[PDB]
């Protein structure tokens, strides 16, 4: 069985799902006194509910069309993971239930967000060579192919991304910053990724930190403190949104300003942290995003939901009550007549698909994997002597087999083909975060990009001429420890201190 | 359910149990052009054996002591690792088979030796709060409790050993070192905590480097050549044994000598390393190691297993074929039975001291006091609703975690043994040297001081350098700073880009 609340649909070949509806569970702890019971989710996040309707949305436009699969439709069966372990490997164990032993079985999943999510459901999943397709885990601990055998997914790795901050800072000459980072399998290795090329390129760390979405008063409070004492300005964080929020909002009670944020993309567009009273800490924050992709038709899909409609999905309830503030009956009642247009939420509130635009390509994915095994000749197959699967009775394993020598072209004109490491390439745009005059609220602009397929010192392009520096300023600011010594003068040294700090000390008389 | 080989017994209350007999899987491939098959495992490790039988022992002489849970007998479920986590998660499947419902359940597991075994077995276990007592896990990761709810363990974690190695390199005056770690969840924290640790103490690192088992030749050639180009004498590795012979056998057929290593206690004692054909290169270690206890009967307990009277143990089979070089029927010359374990050297009857095996018998008798505290129990003053008791004849397993959490016991040698919030213990470290015998030719690992985790900073290290060679010959400490000291006529200056 598993959770209750789902969304499935029969069909001949079943996919699996994981996203996360909401942001996290209860802050209540046992102490064991009585049996434990089950733990629940505590707020909504409407940016994990269009991720989902693009897997639907994928799945149905397959079944409507004659050309990609024929005489077969493809049903699904998706959970939420709330970003929680416990939650994530419950779905799994359901996932497999069948082959532990009625139970129809699970061809493909399309995998989680965090990577310790990823990574948890990975361990399990690989015993039975299920194949698992991620749409935003980009850690590089996940390329290990000697422990995660059928592992993919369609994001680069954050290496690049390190490269690229340390990049833009060497752009932007400075040599006296700082680090913080989440205490997770995602912050981890790509902010010790980015002290090592940090070091490489002579530039001086002053701090760095761990935060978490449960710490507790104490460490912010000593956190915060590290980050008043340095005078380094410019700080540069690997976390996402949930896991930065608390230290952010301590930072603007105490009204911190001044420090210019390098973000990485998983916060870098995060609705938690771009508020307009934020503002004046964060505003002006240089980040990372993805490329954008087109899904004609995807608007008036995501506009036609409903919560009596919608036999199939089990979420639209609580996404209606949510919208509208309502309670539905089976805090006033429902009607059940109002506008989705109404209401303004993330959910119809963007701009470009980054993220929803990878389960698109997943869904793609697994369907021509399975096109190919349809259609095939005997004595020309990736199997042993030649010969083919079948499609009426096809395994995980074959599944897995061909998504590892798959190449297919995307709906706009572009070829997808998967490493041997399962993972994907692809540029980045750079944006910084501005102040809308017409309504209060903040405003990502791209100022350049990072042209992954050149060579080592040709990648990066920036304008400096669309940049504000702090949101209102124009000028570039300074953080280096140390005032530049002017002329016929001779370093020092200050004992302690690492050497971008020095003194300044004049020349012998008789030299220059 | 579950694998093929295991060690099984039946009684009222069943024990899990998680140890590796082999050192690792096969180096294969499966490009899947057929039906996947389940790997196979290599190596044979005597050590882990030795572990096995501590749990036996502690659970045959809980069974044997009619003060400690009268009326009632303990049975086990032992399986094996491999050092893999796919082998350790298709156990657990079976540990928790009733559970996510003919097997009887389990109520305490024994956990597993490496840290991200010990993870992945407890993201599964936390689900039906199984608690699970580790014996040789001492990574940091483990501490926290919002994520691993219903883990404890019997040794301290990896932060005091950082903190002593950076003590030993600021009491021998170094500043000029390099690291090397693991690619796990054990190896990479601890370097951490001793990077930052030493940037504290003005202590400059030259180059950091990851290993794994399974490196391929193009990531040990660069990772040699990295070694050869400093001029740092001092290495500190944050590895185990399988981690480390890699690097190990290229170092040795490179014939790369004058380097000082400070080993963690993985591979302190490890007896893939300390062999007498790398000694012009591994000679001369410093490392860290564990108080030793003490287990009257259980030499000859070690000295009486048998391949056809261990009718319980499917292990005893393969343990008598390796050690005889003999083959069993139900090249290889055939057995007789009769054959003596005393005559062959292994790391089986073969020891000095016992660390873990007085590990894995403390976490047996942890949970048989809990038990115990379970039974003895007076209505309106035990620890549950309104004060209550749990009935030892339907006891579960959230049950017995509760009273883990609040356990107090003294042991066989009188001391209290109690755990701390995180479910940690706190103990002392002993340092080691490693010399050469002089009769036998094998290496002989000496004390050379100790670490006090109770005295104030400053005042815990404790060497006696008139007992060090540095590199088995050597009575002189070796020089490893960057540069000479400048003299009263001179000063110091700047190098561009050197630190
Ligand atoms: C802050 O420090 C950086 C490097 O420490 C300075 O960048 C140097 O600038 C000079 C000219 O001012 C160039 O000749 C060097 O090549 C630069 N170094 C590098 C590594 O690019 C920077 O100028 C300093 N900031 C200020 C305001 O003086
Ligand atoms: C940990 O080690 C310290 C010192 O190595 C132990 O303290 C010693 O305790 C014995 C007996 O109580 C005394 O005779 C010694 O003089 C103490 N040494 C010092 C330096 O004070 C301590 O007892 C050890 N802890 C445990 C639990 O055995
Ligand atoms: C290697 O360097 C260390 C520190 O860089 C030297 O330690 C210094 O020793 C002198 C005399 O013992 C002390 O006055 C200093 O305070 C020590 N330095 C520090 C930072 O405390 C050590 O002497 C050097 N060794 C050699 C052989 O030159
Ligand atoms: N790259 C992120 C995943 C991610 C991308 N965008 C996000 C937005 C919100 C939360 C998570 C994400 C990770 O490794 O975890
Ligand atoms: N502490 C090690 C495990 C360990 C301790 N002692 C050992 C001896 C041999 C092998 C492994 C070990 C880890 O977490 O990974
Ligand atoms: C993929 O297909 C395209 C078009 O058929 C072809 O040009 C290309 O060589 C193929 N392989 C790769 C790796 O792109
Ligand atoms: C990245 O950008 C370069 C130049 O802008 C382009 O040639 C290349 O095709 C792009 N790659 C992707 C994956 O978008
Ligand atoms: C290896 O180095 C040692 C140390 O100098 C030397 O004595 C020996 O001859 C070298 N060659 C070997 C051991 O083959
Ligand atoms: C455990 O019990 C003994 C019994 O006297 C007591 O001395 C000791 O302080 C107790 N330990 C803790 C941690 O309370
Ligand atoms: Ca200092
Ligand atoms: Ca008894
Ligand atoms: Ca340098």
């Amino acid at each position: 069985y598993g959770p209750d609340q789902r969304a499935q649909k029969k069909g001949d070949i079943i996919l699996g799902g994981l996203f996360p509806i909401h942001f996290g569970v209860a802050a209540k702890d046992q102490d064991l006194k009585s049996r434990p019971e089950s733990v629940e989710c505590i707020r909504y996040n409407f940016r994990g509910f269009r991720w989902l309707q693009a897997m639907i949305f994928a799945i149905e436009e397959i079944n409507s069309s004659p050309a990609l699969l024929p005489n077969l439709t493809l049903g699904y069966r998706i959970f939420d993971t709330c970003n929680t372990v416990s939650k994530a490997l419950e779905a799994t164990l359901s996932f497999v239930a069948q082959n532990k032993i009625h139970i129809p079985s699970t061809i493909a999943v399309v995998g989680a967000t965090g990577s310790g999510v990823s990574t948890a459901v990975a361990n399990l999943l690989g015993l039975f060579y299920i194949p698992q397709v991620s749409y935003a885990s980009s850690s590089r601990l996940l390329s290990n192919k000697n422990q995660f055998k059928s592992f993919l997914r369609t994001i680069p790795n954050d290496e690049h991304q390190a490269t690229a901050m340390a990049d833009i800072i060497e752009y932007f000459r400075w040599n006296w910053v700082g680090t913080i980072a989440a205490d997770d399998d995602y912050g981890r290795p790509g902010i010790e990724k980015f002290r090592e090329e940090a070091e490489e390129r002579d530039i001086c760390i002053d701090f760095s930190e761990l935060i978490s979405q449960y710490s507790d008063e104490e460490e912010i409070q000593h956190v915060v403190e590290v980050i008043q004492n340095s005078t380094a300005k410019v700080i540069v964080v690997f976390s996402s949104g949930p896991d930065l929020e608390p230290l952010i909002k301590e930072i603007v009670r105490r009204n911190i300003t001044g420090k210019i944020w390098l973000a990485s993309e998983a916060w870098a567009s995060s609705s938690l942290i771009a508020m307009p009273q934020y503002f004046h800490v964060v505003g002006g924050t240089i980040g990372f995003a993805l490329k954008a992709g087109q899904i004609p038709g995807f608007r008036e899909f995501l506009k036609k939901v409903h919560p009596r409609k919608s036999v199939h999905n089990g979420f639209a309830k609580e996404f209606w009550e949510e919208t509208f503030n309502c309670h539905l009956q089976e805090r006033p009642l429902c009607t059940g007549d109002e506008n989705i247009s109404s209401v303004e939420t993330p959910y119809i509130d963007y701009t470009h698909l980054r993220i929803s635009y990878n389960v698109y390509l997943a869904v793609y994915s697994i369907a021509h994997a399975l096109q190919d095994i349809y259609t095939c000749l005997p004595g020309r197959g990736l199997f042993t002597n030649g010969s083919c699967a079948d499609i009426k009775k096809v395994e995980a394993w074959q599944v897995l087999k061909h998504l590892r020598h798959l190449n297919f072209t995307n709906n706009m004109g572009e070829q997808v083909t998967f490493d041997e490491c399962g993972d994907l390439v692809g540029n980045y745009s750079i944006i910084n975060w501005h102040l809308s005059p017409e309504d209060g609220s903040i405003v990502f602009k791209e100022v350049g990009y990072y042209n992954v397929y050149a060579k080592k010192g040709e990648r990066l392009f920036i304008n400096e001429e669309k940049i504000l520096w702090s949101g209102f300023s124009r000028e570039v600011p300074f953080s280096n420890c140390s005032r530049d010594c002017l002329a016929g003068t001779r370093k020092g040294i200050i004992e302690g201190e690492p050497t971008c700090c020095f003194e300044c000390v004049e020349c012998p008389d008789g030299e220059y | 359910y579950g694998p093929d080989q295991r060690a099984q017994k039946k009684g009222d209350i069943i024990l899990g149990g998680l140890f590796p007999i082999h050192f690792g899987v096969a180096a294969k491939d499966q490009d899947l052009k057929s039906r996947p098959e389940s790997v196979e495992c290599i190596r044979y490790n005597f050590r882990g054996f030795r572990w096995l039988q501590a749990m036996i022992f502690a659970i045959e002489e809980i069974n044997s002591s009619p003060a400690l849970l009268p009326n009632l007998t303990l049975g086990y479920r032992i399986f094996d690792t491999c050092n893999t986590v796919s082998k350790a998660l298709e156990a657990t499947l079976s540990f928790v088979a009733q559970n996510k419902i003919h097997i009887p359940s389990t109520i305490a597991v024994v956990g597993a030796t490496g840290s991200g075994v010990s993870t992945a077995v407890a993201n599964l276990l936390g689900l039906f709060y199984i608690p699970q007592v580790s014996y040789a896990s001492s990574s940091r990761l483990l501490s926290n409790k919002n994520q691993f709810k219903s883990f404890l363990r019997t040794i301290p974690n990896d932060e005091h050993q950082a903190t002593a190695m950076a003590d030993i390199i600021e009491y021998f005056r170094w500043n000029w070192v390099g690291t090397i770690a693991a690619d796990d969840d054990y190896g990479r924290p601890g370097i951490e905590k001793f990077r930052e640790e030493a940037e504290e103490r003005d202590i400059c690192i030259d180059f950091s480097e990851l290993i794994s088992q399974y490196s391929d030749e193009e990531e040990i050639q660069h990772v040699v050549e990295v070694i050869q180009n400093s001029t740092a004498k001092v290495i500190v590795v944050f590895s185990s044994g399988p981690d480390l012979e890699p690097l190990i056998k290229e170092i040795v057929r490179r014939n790369i000598t004058g380097k000082i290593w400070l080993a963690s206690e993985a591979w302190a004692s490890s007896s893939l390393i300390a062999m007498p054909q790398y000694f012009h290169v591994v000679g001369g270690t410093i490392g860290f190691a564990l108080k030793a206890g003490q287990i009257p009967g259980f030499r000859e307990f070690l000295k009486k297993v048998h391949p056809r009277k261990s009718v319980h143990n499917g292990f005893a089979k393969e343990f008598w074929e390796e050690t005889f070089n003999c083959h069993l029927q139900e090249f290889r010359p055939l057995c007789t039975g009769d054959e003596n374990i005393s005559s062959v050297e292994t790391p089986y009857i073969d020891y000095t001291h016992l660390r873990i095996s007085y590990n894995v018998y403390l976490a047996v008798y942890s949970i048989a006091h809990a038990l115990q505290d379970i039974y003895t129990c007076l209505p309106g003053r035990g620890l549950f609703t309104n004060g209550s008791c749990a009935d030892i004849k339907k006891v579960e397993a959230w049950q017995v975690l509760k009273h883990l959490r609040h356990l107090n016991f003294t042991n066989n040698m009188g001391e209290q043994v109690t755990f701390d919030e995180c479910g940690d213990l706190v103990g002392n470290y002993s340092i080691i040297n490693w010399h050469l015998s002089p009769e036998d030719g094998s290496i002989v690992f000496k004390e050379v001081g100790y670490y006090n985790v109770y005295a104030k900073k400053g005042e815990r290290l404790f060497i006696n350098e008139e007992k060090i060679l540095w590199s088995g010959f050597s009575r002189e400490v070796p020089f490893s700073n960057c540069s000479r000291d400048c003299l009263a006529g001179t000063r110091k200056g700047i190098i561009e880009g050197e630190p």
